[PDB]
């Protein structure tokens, strides 16, 4: 099998502790992480200019994953998507490594 | 809790 998780994805990982850890990096640095106010989601974690923001990664039936309106197979794809499209629909926000 | 997609 595969087993390891990706190296952006922290299970374990608080918003806060999500926080902490971003604000010491530039735009577009980000973890994803099991969601906290709702055990059973994950929520991506995205350095802004200003502070870190938060999304919920949103599925549905077929178990795709999506932020918006583009869905995909897996988590990997939606990250990877988010690289060369903008995360934030206020400002121009791109994931990066 | 807010997100931003929320």
């Amino acid at each position: 099998i595969d087993i390891e998780f990706p190296e952006w994805f922290h299970e374990g990982l608080s918003r806060h502790q999500a926080e902490n850890l971003l604000m010491g990096k530039d735009i577009g640095f980000f973890i994803i992480r099991a969601s906290q106010s709702s055990p059973g989601d994950f929520s991506i974690s995205v350095r802004h200019e200003d502070d870190v923001q938060h999304f919920k990664v949103m599925r549905d039936t077929k178990g795709n994953y999506f932020l918006w309106t583009e869905k995909f197979p897996s988590l990997n794809k939606l990250v990877d998507y988010y690289r060369t499209t903008s995360i934030s629909k206020q400002k121009q926000v791109f994931l990066r490594d | 809790r807010e997100y931003v997609n929320v």
